[PDB]
């Protein structure tokens, strides 16, 4: 969940070893060639003092799959919620096994 | 002066992959890709 | 009394909810919703509480809250089964001691997985040979429709 | 004296202490508990860091 | 990953409940006779504005194994971030399951 009012930002300049809230989503695989794939999504309400939701997907498919993949699961807590959305941000990344890889997706929520 | 609760207002999206000699060690790849490689996470669900 | 949010957490309240969802993230975020909790972020913590920490109803929490919540659930996607869930906290005689809590889940009763929760926090203070004041739980079951999600948690706030 | 790493983020540790232990049990749960307990951090709520 | 400068000590006396960052590993067997061991190692850079770097390793084998396993863990997080390593502290523990047990080990950050 993303506090009502929060704002989606470039990552900051992290203080080391701070102790960041994270939502995230990863999966490993050893399976040579395989292509596995890790994404995040953001459903952001038009209704500012309702929070933002925060979904995550991994699996043994492309980027463009999983990112498509976690945006309906925001959209579908939405509309469970029954808010009105107005955005989703998402972002994803796929990875090629070579021997033992991982690939890893996250929403970091912080203070500024 | 005085230090005031709240509730976190920022949030980043970083994604990243890796090989690693190990699963753990791959995910730290990852996370290190991805940018955040140097914090510890508090997985929130 | 300053700072207050700072400090530990000082009351616990036991829920517990159900749902479908069209994926087990989706079911496992409608479970929580039907908990009453649906809207926080949850700290999934250890099972321990602060001393005295006092048991209350979920209070009404600000959105986005960073909630330590220990808490225990259950994901199938087999029609007809029936899946529980159940949390306890037991609380010591002696003040200065902290709680516990234990989570439960599982293919069986709402009525077994409460007895067993309750069970395994009687076992947690017996390994602690602590003299126990009382234990409070409660359990939920939802019986899968095409997927769905059984959750049961101890959530830590402020009073 | 008290603290909720959670809600002070700008106050960081500043100690590691490197622990283990195990132990049987009676269901999963238990198992663990008493293993925290025979490590020394069973009366204690861990927040998982990764 | 453990803050800059952080001090290896002794576990201290933590208050009843207190809420504890904790990195750990750990495995439950229920395997009559099985052993079960559970590691942790703390890597520690020559660079002190750097971080500390924690890995845990579970699994079935030994406890010497674990812990030259999770040493192992440490020194490649230091080699993938380009890292002069200082030393690596580390401590492991096994387990002969009976009917049902768990070995655990932890990094547990506190305050000085
Ligand atoms: N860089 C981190 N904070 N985490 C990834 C590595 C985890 C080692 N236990
Ligand atoms: N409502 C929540 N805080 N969580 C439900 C699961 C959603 C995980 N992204």
């Amino acid at each position: 969940i993303m506090p009502p009012e929060a704002e989606i930002v470039p990552l900051p300049k992290l203080p080391m070893g701070a102790l960041v809230p994270t939502a995230y989503g990863y999966i490993i695989s050893d399976v040579p060639g395989e292509t596995i794939s890790a994404a995040i999504s953001v459903a952001i309400p038009k209704d500012k003092s309702l929070c933002g939701l925060i979904m995550e997907y991994e699996g043994k498919c492309s980027k463009k799959e999983a990112e498509k993949t976690v945006r309906e699961m925001a959209k579908i807590g939405f509309e469970m919620r029954g808010w009105e959305l107005d955005r989703i941000e998402s972002i994803a990344v796929e990875h090629t096994v070579e021997k033992l890889g991982c690939a890893f997706a996250a929403a970091a929520l912080w203070y500024k | 002066l005085h230090a005031y609760f709240k509730l976190p207002n920022t949030v980043s999206l970083v994604a990243g992959s890796s090989e690693g000699e190990t699963p753990l060690n791959a995910f730290d790849g990852a996370l290190l890709n991805a940018g955040i490689g140097n914090v510890a996470l508090i997985r929130i669900s | 009394p300053l700072h207050a949010y700072f400090k530990l957490p000082n009351t616990v309240s036991l829920v517990a909810g159900s749902s479908e969802g069209e994926t087990p993230l989706n079911a496992f975020d409608g479970a929580l919703l039907n908990a009453g909790i649906g809207n926080v972020a949850l700290i999934r913590i250890s099972s321990i509480m602060p001393p005295e920490a006092e048991i209350v109803p979920l209070p009404k929490l600000p959105m986005g809250a960073l909630v330590p919540t220990a808490y225990g659930y259950i994901i199938s996607d087999v029609p007809g089964e029936t899946i529980s869930a159940a949390i306890s906290v037991a609380i010591p005689k002696d003040k200065s001691l902290c709680g516990l809590i234990m989570e439960y889940e599982g293919k069986c009763s709402k009525k077994e997985a409460e007895k067993t929760v309750r069970e395994m926090a009687k076992i947690g203070f017996e390994m602690r040979g602590w003299e126990l004041d009382r234990i409070e739980s409660i359990a939920v079951e939802h019986t899968v429709e095409k997927l769905g999600c059984a959750f049961a948690a101890a959530a830590l706030w402020y009073k």
